[PDB]
């Protein structure tokens, strides 16, 4: 029938696998208006999961440091 | 467009404190307030305007003995060429409005049509001739979050305060229930999905697959 | 970035531990709150205001 | 294989006769007969079903073609004027709490997605239920900006709360349009004006200045109105939008909102030119707003050793319809002074790009 | 007090139970491409 | 942190004045270009 | 064969797993990120 | 197979069948939080001290909130 014998190095389990605990979830991003500006809005929240100052602190406690 | 980054810009400087036992956080908001209002005046300045060559190497360009009747100079820039050509279109009134071309404009222009667009026109004209303050701002915003933490957390201790109760079920539930979501992705991991221990709702599935 | 719904859920829950653990008295935290008021950044700046201070009355 | 005696499901009078459509109730009618029935986790398909053909589809459910679902989507909407008068403690406390949270935001985004469509934003209007929540929305997020105590938020619940004000705010796009204000002291106005000195982010902004623009139509400036609860506070930041060179939507939105706010009668133009932190913004920044993203002819031939531009952005053109307006107002007013002004800068603008010219024509026939 | 918290992230989880659960994957042992030959070997033998 | 309290309070104080003076200052500055300008 | 079945299985049971999974369907994050993917782009004019 | 039963038994039995276990074998804290969730639960009829000892927390972290801002004012 034509099936690869286990001997043929196609055999693995799970190369690229991803989980919906592991897809992307959109969040805040923000935006950069040059360097004078501090009435600009620099945010742009579309209706994402966390959509709120918390993504700051997750950029601050993992990457802020 | 703006361009988005990969580092959060500002912070929303919470107030939920209360005003009466933290001080100088007024002070912050006028001085933030200030701050807004000092680049402000920079950005204005910086689309600022100037008139500085209305008449007054290649900035100097030699104009033909034609269009020398049409400027009054036989020398200068291209912009003094153009304006001042645009110049003498706009004071003869010749612009349909009821370019409708003059009689000297006909030799200017070796054209006889005695009607033109003005783009063909201004196309003969042409056929005769800044570290520091990202770190400043990532510095600042990465203490605005230190302040959104801080506060958060008084935040939490003050409402634990007031009803105790209300907020320890609260805890109570948000651990049964995040426990349970972090413990639910086990069961994928490639040594434990070919062992065969997983597949003696792995079952019905299979039903529900062959029925698709 | 790149924050995902286990690495949220997995936040949560260490902010609402890290407090009810501490409400308890089970945890010490003094090696964060030295970072904050214990070091001469509570000293110094003022010993900073204290002279723009007085550089800004001339 | 085929025989009574194998089974009994074709014996003479049904094999072909039974309708195409006999397998249960249709999608639809499944949808709306468990919608109200009492039965949890029940509730969280149907409108997870609606909430998809309100994306797909949305002139399958319309509010005209069915006059029988806002009364079923209000059950799930009015509970949230009760839930989110908590939100400043901690009120979800189990399993049912946000069981009734998220039945009740997928019921808002779903009037939010069928609020964009005409003749479908022509039934919110009319029930005064939902325009009453939306006013609560507005009113809660305003406490939020202004920082009063009467009302915190509880940062724990951000996530909850967040995601209300960005639906209201879209309900508010569409309904804002079918409403003109004849009265000073008057909410959806008041609100909205705290809210954008406050929202810190693009999309709110823009939805906010949208939302003001279609409160000031269908309306005259010769008495009281919804235009003076602004003052020289608001107006000083919507026209400093127009400093900001990094985008082509905040710009147009600024200058879209001035001129719906100077439209009617000339005392608008007057009052807009009163500041002197608002005059001096719009007499550096017009002028060069008619040469934004436009190619100019690259004059660097006095370093070195023409091709003109054709064509004007939608910034240049909303920019030139700025000027035509403001330049018929009066021989006296400031809107005359203001064209006055500027004209020895619009004049190297119109020298350096032609087909302004054509586009400028009443702002040249006022001067 | 048997809890002791630092200014880094990876021993504050670490001194809690999430300390695993913030990876992307799970670690494996028989994503290795040496186990997976020696498998294949005593597959092959057999 | 008292001493801390009122040296920013009188920091501030006098900073907003500070500002405001230097402000005011540069928009006369400017009117004056502004007629300089017009006339030219 | 079997390493090509269980693969069909594992990736038709991961893919259907906040839609099925009580714990997962009905928490917060997920289903802000349900409706986050059905906003429908508001009509400029 | 002949056929006496469902057609999706035999799906079930190739698929749980244990063919490379025997070769795989060949070759190859949270404590606290489990018990610290009962005590809260015990926890939960006077929860006065509770309340105290929460109002002793929030007087340090209004405290450190305090010095944050008092940097912040610094750097603006």
């Amino acid at each position: 029938s034509n099936i690869p014998d286990p001997t043929l190095p196609p055999t693995e389990m799970m190369t690229r696998f991803l989980h919906p605990n592991w897809y992307a979830l959109p969040t805040t991003v923000w935006l950069k208006y040059g360097n004078y500006n501090s009435w600009a809005p620099s945010f742009n929240e579309n209706g994402t999961v966390v959509d709120s100052t918390t993504r700051g602190l997750i950029w601050l406690e993992r990457i802020g440091y | 467009n703006p361009v988005p980054v990969t580092y959060p810009t500002d912070a929303y400087i919470p107030t939920y404190l209360p005003d009466d036992k933290v001080s100088n956080l007024a002070d912050l908001k006028k001085l933030i307030e200030m701050d807004s209002r000092l680049d402000l005046y920079l950005t204005r300045r910086r689309l600022d305007t100037s008139i500085n060559l209305p008449t007054n190497d290649g900035g100097k360009v030699q104009y033909s003995p034609n269009l020398a009747t049409l400027i009054g100079m036989q020398t200068g820039s291209v912009n003094d060429a153009v304006y001042s050509i645009y110049k003498y279109i706009l004071i003869n009134n010749l612009f349909v409005t009821e370019v409708k071309l003059d009689s000297l404009l006909q030799k200017v222009l070796d054209t006889n049509a005695a009607h033109l667009p003005l783009m063909n026109v201004v196309q003969t004209v042409n056929k005769l001739v800044d570290a520091e303050d990202t770190a400043k701002l990532r510095e600042i915003t990465k203490l605005a979050l230190q302040l959104n933490s801080s506060a958060q957390k008084y935040q939490f201790f003050h409402e634990l305060s007031l009803h105790p109760r209300e907020t320890l079920t609260h805890y109570l539930w948000s651990s049964k229930q995040n426990e349970l979501v972090l413990q639910g992705d086990q069961y994928f991991n490639e040594d434990a999905a070919r062992t065969s221990d997983i597949y003696s709702s792995l079952m019905g599935n299979i039903s529900l697959l062959y029925s698709q | 970035n790149n924050v995902t719904l286990k690495n949220l859920t997995a936040f949560q829950l260490l902010s609402q531990r890290e407090n009810i653990c501490e409400l308890l008295n089970l945890v010490e935290s003094t090696e964060r709150h030295n970072s904050i008021i214990n070091p001469e950044r509570q000293r110094m700046s003022l010993e900073e205001m204290k002279k723009m201070l007085d550089a800004l009355k001339n | 294989t085929k025989s009574i005696h194998y089974s009994l499901a074709n014996f003479n009078v049904f094999q072909s006769l039974p309708k195409e459509t006999a397998r249960g109730v249709d999608d639809l009618t499944r949808m709306e007969m468990a919608l109200l029935s009492g039965i949890p986790e029940e509730i969280k398909w149907s409108l997870k079903k609606y909430l998809t053909y309100s994306n797909k589809a949305p002139y399958m459910i319309s509010l005209r073609t069915l006059p029988d679902l806002l009364p079923l989507f209000k059950t799930f909407i009015l509970p949230l004027e009760r839930i989110v008068e908590g939100l400043n403690k901690s009120s979800i406390c189990d399993s049912k709490a946000m069981d009734s949270l998220q039945m009740g935001l997928n019921a808002l985004l779903i009037l939010r997605n069928l609020a964009q469509d005409t003749d479908s934003v022509q039934i919110l209007v009319k029930d005064r239920e939902i325009k009453s929540f939306i006013l609560f929305i507005l009113k809660k997020f305003q406490c939020v900006a202004t920082g009063d105590n009467k009302w915190q938020l509880y940062e724990g619940n951000a996530t909850f709360f967040n995601e209300l004000t960005h639906y209201t705010l879209d309900l508010m796009e569409a309904i804002s349009s079918y409403i003109a204000p004849a009265m000073k002291d008057d909410h959806y106005f008041q609100t909205l004006v705290s809210i954008l000195n406050y929202t810190k982010d693009r999309y709110m902004v823009i939805s906010i200045l949208r939302s003001l623009s279609r409160l000031l139509v269908r309306s005259k400036a010769n008495e009281e109105s919804a235009a003076d609860n602004l003052d020289h506070k608001t107006l000083s930041l919507i026209v400093s939008f127009l400093l900001l060179e990094c985008d082509s939507e905040l710009i147009i939105a600024s200058l879209d909102f001035l001129y719906q706010y100077i439209l009617p009668g000339s005392q608008r133009i007057t009052e807009l030119f009163k500041s002197k932190e608002c005059s001096l913004i719009l007499e550096a920044t017009l002028p060069n707003l008619l040469s934004y993203n436009i190619a100019t002819p690259d004059y660097h031939l006095l370093q070195k050793h023409v091709k003109f531009p054709q064509e004007l952005s939608d910034v240049s053109k909303v920019a030139c319809t700025f000027l035509c307006l403001l330049s018929n107002d009066t021989d006296d007013g400031a809107g005359s002074a203001f064209c006055q002004r500027i004209r020895p800068l619009v004049l190297h603008k119109l020298a350096d790009i032609p087909p302004l010219t054509l586009a400028l024509s009443e702002y040249m026939e006022n001067t | 007090k048997p809890i002791k918290i630092s200014a880094d992230f990876n021993a504050k989880a670490k001194s809690l139970g999430l300390e695993s659960k913030f990876s992307n994957a799970t670690k494996t042992a028989l994503g290795d491409p040496d186990t997976e030959i020696r498998i294949s070997a005593r597959i092959s033998n057999r | 942190i008292e001493e801390s309290q009122a040296i920013i309070q009188e920091l501030v104080k006098l900073t907003m004045e500070k500002l405001e003076s230097k402000f005011t200052k540069l928009c006369d500055l400017e009117t004056q270009l502004e007629m300089e300008k017009l006339k030219y | 064969k079997q390493k090509s079945i269980r693969q069909k299985l594992i990736n038709n049971v991961a893919s259907q797993a906040h839609h099925n999974i009580p714990y997962l369907r009905d928490s917060p994050f997920t289903a802000a990120a349900q409706r986050s993917v059905q906003i429908r782009s508001k009509v400029i004019v | 197979v002949g056929g006496h039963k469902r057609v999706e038994d035999c799906i079930e039995k190739f698929l749980s069948l244990p063919i490379e276990d025997n070769y795989i074998r060949e070759v190859v804290g949270s404590k606290l939080m489990e018990c610290v969730n009962d005590a809260v639960q015990t926890l939960l009829d006077k929860l006065g001290k509770v309340s105290d000892k929460s109002r002793e927390i929030s007087e340090k972290y209004i405290e450190e909130s305090q010095a944050i801002i008092q940097e912040l004012v610094k750097l603006t």
